[PDB]
């Protein structure tokens, strides 16, 4: 699984 | 946890100055991840890493998709109300 979080800068 | 409404003062130039994780297709809330310095999440001084966002000025956010929810957050302008708790 591609490693990534679901994070957003907003 | 206590739902708290918190007033979020910022100009239009700036962001809210928070990172965010999660939304319905990940099965958990929208979280503060990151509260980022001198910016208006920080500045105003209610809002923590592990809040979840339940609503921003009456959208109801614990049900939307981590996209959707960064684009009504990224709407908002002026005085803005959040209404989280801590998780």
């Amino acid at each position: 699984r591609l490693q990534r979080r679901r994070e957003t800068q907003v | 946890g206590p739902i708290r409404k918190v007033l979020l003062l910022k100009e239009d130039h700036e962001g809210l100055g928070i990172s965010i994780t999660g939304g319905k297709e990940h099965g958990v809330p929208i979280l503060i991840s990151e509260i980022h310095p001198g910016q208006p999440a920080d500045r105003c001084g209610g809002l923590h890493v592990g809040d979840a966002i339940l609503a921003v000025n009456g959208v109801n956010l614990r049900d939307t998709k981590h996209k959707e929810a960064v684009t009504i957050l990224s709407q908002q302008r002026g005085e803005i109300e959040f209404e989280v708790v801590y998780v």
